[PDB]
């Protein structure tokens, strides 16, 4: 039961996330920030700071996570290791 | 047989009389202030600036239900929301004209606050600004922070730029709709006046640059704030001289 | 007897039109 | 006649419109061409009240599009020859009258129009009486009319009209 | 113009389908309630038949009556809500209520800078000649 | 440079229901004040050794002050399809000084008729609704007297659109049919 | 407008009235004895002529409304001149505000 409705709520999570980068790309942001690639329940790629005017940000689902805590992953940077804004 | 049809005529016909002898002049008071129009079953009305154009894509259609009236708000267009704009140096009314002035004025604030957040994203400018999510913050001078926020309530502030702020997309609006538009000669095609009067009455390059200028909301109200701290700076000066 | 009919007052007429259009395009009746 | 009966038709899908929402689309697509066509075969199509099944899409070699062979269920009027069908005048000329029945005009010959009947000129809204004014007929009236036959060109179809028949007419 | 055409016939045929309809009923109530000769139906069925087809039929002469009422509303509504003549002679006047306050308030306002400005020009001519020396 | 196609639909209005169709069309049309313009038209034909004479059309507005004259060339009718339901011609619409009428003159076009047309100009999005009373006018040169042409208006609905695509024909039919009852908007041939 | 008014007005009335007349006819119907004859047929009469009189002032108020039953909804609205006002009283209120609050302050002088 909780394996199932984690993996639900995640999705829908997802789901959301990609709606509010689309309604951002639509109204304020303007191609200023793109979407690389979305996988339904899988992960979901946004890139910023593009080379017109590159850098992704993966949001990810993983069926169930004990060991390590599931969180975003930001996949070609690798950002550097500052404290206080990495946990941000 | 005919005691009961007599009986049941009787009734409704004195039902009819009592329901006989005022949403009628409701509804009428209701069109008057705001344009209303009929589709369906559900009698509609206008509820934004699209006459007075504003392009803003959004239906502002508020429904008019029997309950002696009631107006229907569009969901997201209720509560009360007011543009806040403030300088850190840091870094009698009917029931339904009150629900409809708010629901005016909310999607007037959001037309404000979408032109601003495009402006603030999209336009190159100095000193750049960063859109958060309703709130936008600029430093026009480098012991200064502007910050412009949209509050929306959902059920050291300064006045004069909010107000300005309102007059400004309103004199966006009335530059769509304008008399100036118009061609007197009835041959004469459209557009403006006086890039009509570019042709014969030559005009250089600065005049038809000025004619047609690209600024944007957010610069003028930045440039406006900078005015106000310079000026505010010189009295203090002045002051403690 | 529900009578006939009411309101019979033309807005356009035809004749008109047609002149009108004759003017504007060749000049009749301006020359 | 309104008759509601299954039409076999086939849709051309452009590739562009492959992916998410094909099949939808094609039931889409197939709304937009047949309303507002008609075939004499069938008569003027009203609406598709559902799709009865949704064939196989077969490529066109070297075309690049797809056949869909789809089954609908619709409502179609078609006029026959010989029937009375009830029908409104849309316009009062003295050359012959002209009349509505929905998708269906119809157009009625001064010949075929009853001899005691005879148009009214001097009346501002043209229309035809009679001497004793027993029957009237003017635009936007309730009138029958028998169909002498039935002829279509550029999927329209528009008969003539026959007032000699028994209890045709305005009543 | 078709969708004016259209919406005159749709208004027109509510209204004579009704008077056809309220007149046909009181017709049908009388081609009955005369008392005729009964046979073989027998009074015990007959005299309640026409009991209850009676009074169905006064309940829809007051069905046509009620929905007479509603289509006049309805045309009430539609010369308020979208006459045309009136309604632009409407907005034209609520315009000079607008512009008539507008003017008043910008007198006022405009007033009452100047007078503010003359005591700011008297202050500013005294707190600066004043002579205190901390 | 593309080309400008005018699109045009003409109808007459009897002068008693002048009054009804005003008010009518500022209903359906944008919220603008009425422009009440009033304006002399004279026609400059060249008599060539081509047999068509090249026809430009000079308008001065004498009601709006401090506007510049406007030279239109009009084009032969290109209508086809029946669905358009409209009348289509090139149209080339250039500002020009006031000494435009000596340079026609000394470059040859003739002054052949002269109208002075007055009434009301009203617009919805790019279609414009001009409703005016064309004046003849008599004696060699002045607008001082005008005797009226008719006692009805001329209406017409002209969309200058840039010549890309098309359904331009489509959304003026829609507008047409309003005033349909009011006034029957059709395009009628210049030809008798 | 008040012609729409009155119109509305006489239609209830009328309604009413040959409701209220069908009513009695019908009551005099079961009536075992019926003394309102020559009433009676006078009653029928009116109830007749109402109900016609109705009719054709349907019929021509309709027509009264497909004058101008453009369907078209009319865009021309009044919100410029409102919005503006609105905003010039709300300007009007704050300049009385600070009046109010340099008053007070005056006043704080003087009370020393």
């Amino acid at each position: 039961m909780y394996n199932c409705l984690h993996s639900f709520c995640l999705s829908l999570q997802l789901e959301v996330l990609h709606s509010q980068t689309l309604m951002l790309i639509r109204e304020r942001w303007g191609d200023l920030v793109q979407v690389e690639r979305y996988h339904a329940g899988k992960c979901l790629s946004l890139s910023v700071w593009n080379q017109q005017v590159v850098h992704k940000v993966t949001i990810k689902i993983d069926e169930n996570d004990v060991s390590k805590p599931l969180q975003i992953f930001h996949d070609p940077p690798l950002p550097a290791s500052d404290s206080k804004l990495v946990e941000r | 047989s005919l005691a009961g049809a007599a009986q049941i005529l009787l009734k409704g016909a004195e039902r009819l009389t009592k329901s006989v002898t005022d949403f009628n002049s409701e509804l009428l008071r209701l069109r008057q202030h705001w344009k209303l129009r009929k589709v369906g079953d559900k009698i509609l009305g206008d509820l934004s600036y699209r006459s007075a154009g504003s392009l803003f894509p959004h239906h502002g259609t508020f429904e008019v239900i029997k309950n002696p009236l009631d107006v229907q708000i569009p969901s997201d267009l209720e509560g009360s929301a007011y543009i806040k704009v403030s300088i850190q140096k840091q870094a009698g009314s009917p029931h339904w004209q009150t629900k409809l002035e708010a629901a005016q004025n909310v999607l007037l604030c959001k037309e404000i606050f979408a032109q601003l957040s495009r402006e603030a994203v999209q336009i190159k400018s100095q000193v750049p600004h960063i859109v958060v999510k309703n709130q936008i913050i600029s430093q026009p001078f480098p012991s200064l922070q502007l910050s412009i926020s949209l509050c929306h309530s959902s059920n050291d502030h300064l006045y004069v730029l909010e107000h300005n702020l309102h007059l400004l997309i309103r004199e966006f609006h009335k530059q769509t709709l304008s008399s100036i538009m118009m061609p007197h000669p009835a041959s004469a095609p459209f557009g403006h006046k006086r890039m009509r009067l570019s042709g014969p009455q030559a005009f250089d390059k600065n005049e038809i640059n000025s004619l047609q200028s690209s600024e944007g909301l957010l610069e003028k109200i930045i440039k406006q704030a900078k005015h106000i701290f310079l000026r505010s700076r010189a009295a203090a000066t002045i002051d403690s001289l | 007897e529900s009578g006939g009919l009411r309101p019979n007052k033309q807005t356009f007429n035809p004749t008109d039109t047609n002149a009108l259009v004759a003017a504007v395009a060749f000049g009749k009746g301006l020359s | 006649m309104f008759y509601h009966i299954s039409l076999e038709h086939e849709i051309l899908l452009h590739p562009r419109y492959f992916g998410p929402n094909l099949l939808n689309t094609v039931k889409q697509k197939l709304f937009t061409e047949v309303e507002g066509t008609c075939t004499g075969k069938y008569g003027f199509v009203i609406a598709v009240t559902t799709i009865d099944n949704i064939g196989a899409g077969v490529i066109q070699p070297g075309r690049g599009f797809v056949l869909y062979p789809v089954k609908y269920k619709a409502i179609v009027f078609r006029p026959f020859k010989g029937e009375v069908v009830d029908a409104v005048v849309t316009q009062v000329n003295k050359v012959g009258l002209f009349t509505e029945i929905g998708p269906m005009s119809c157009f009625i010959s001064r010949h075929s129009i009853p001899s005691e009947m005879e148009f009214d000129p001097n009346s501002n809204p043209p229309c035809y009486k009679t001497m004793d004014e027993d029957i009237v007929i003017q635009q936007d009236d309730e009138i029958r009319l028998k169909i002498v036959g039935t002829r279509v060109d550029k999927n329209d179809i528009f008969a003539i009209g026959s007032l000699m028949d028994d209890y045709l007419g305005l009543v | 113009p078709q969708s004016k055409e259209t919406l005159l016939q749709s208004y027109n045929k509510r209204l004579k389908d009704d008077i056809k309809s309220i007149m046909d009923n009181f017709t049908e109530i009388i081609k009955t309630a005369k008392i005729e000769d009964e046979t073989q139906v027998s009074r015990a069925t007959q005299g309640e038949q026409d009991n209850y087809e009676m009074h169905v039929r006064a309940a829809n002469i007051v069905r046509a009556g009620e929905s007479l009422m509603k289509l006049v509303s309805d045309l009430k509504q539609f010369l308020i809500l979208n006459d045309f003549p009136s309604v632009n002679e409407a907005i034209d006047q609520r315009n000079q209520q607008l512009r008539t306050l507008q003017e008043e308030c910008d007198r006022k306002l405009i007033t009452l800078r100047d007078e503010i400005s003359i005591d700011l020009y008297e202050l500013e001519e005294e707190y600066y000649s004043s002579s205190s020396s901390l | 440079t593309i080309n400008m196609m005018e699109y045009l639909l003409q109808g007459s209005v009897l002068d008693h229901s002048l009054e009804s169709l005003i008010h009518r069309l500022r209903g359906l049309c944008d919220n603008m004040e009425p422009e009440t313009f009033l304006d002399h038209e004279m026609v400059f034909l060249l008599k060539g050794q081509q047999a068509s004479p090249f026809v430009l059309r000079a308008r001065r507005s004498m009601d709006r002050a401090g506007a510049p004259w406007h030279l239109r060339y009009l084009g032969q009718p290109e209508m086809g399809d029946k669905n358009r339901h409209a009348l289509v011609r090139n149209c080339v619409d250039i500002a020009t000084s006031e000494n435009l009428t000596d340079f026609l003159m000394e470059m040859g076009f003739r002054m052949d008729h002269e109208f002075v047309a007055k009434g009301h100009l009203f617009r919805k999005g790019i279609m414009k609704i001009m409703v005016y009373k064309i004046f003849r006018i008599l004696v060699p040169g002045n607008t001082d007297s005008t005797e009226a042409l008719s006692l009805s208006y001329l209406v017409e609905l002209s969309v200058v659109a840039p010549a890309g695509q098309d359904m331009v024909s489509d959304d003026m039919k829609n507008f047409a049919e309003q005033l349909k009852p009011l006034v029957h908007l059709e395009k009628i041939d210049p030809k008798r | 407008l008040a012609n729409e008014r009155l119109r509305a007005l006489e239609d209830i009335e009328r309604e009413i009235g040959a409701i209220l007349q069908n009513a009695g006819t019908v009551i005099l119907e079961l009536s075992k004895e019926k003394t309102n004859e020559r009433l009676l047929d006078r009653q029928a009469a009116a109830f007749t002529a109402s109900v016609q009189h109705v009719e054709a002032e349907l019929s021509a108020q309709i027509r009264y409304l497909t004058q101008v039953a453009t369907g078209q909804p009319h865009e021309g609205s009044s919100y410029s001149s409102r919005k503006d006002c609105q905003m010039a009283l709300k300007r009007v209120d704050y300049a009385r505000l600070k009046l109010s609050d340099v008053a007070r302050t005056c006043e704080q002088m003087l009370e020393n």
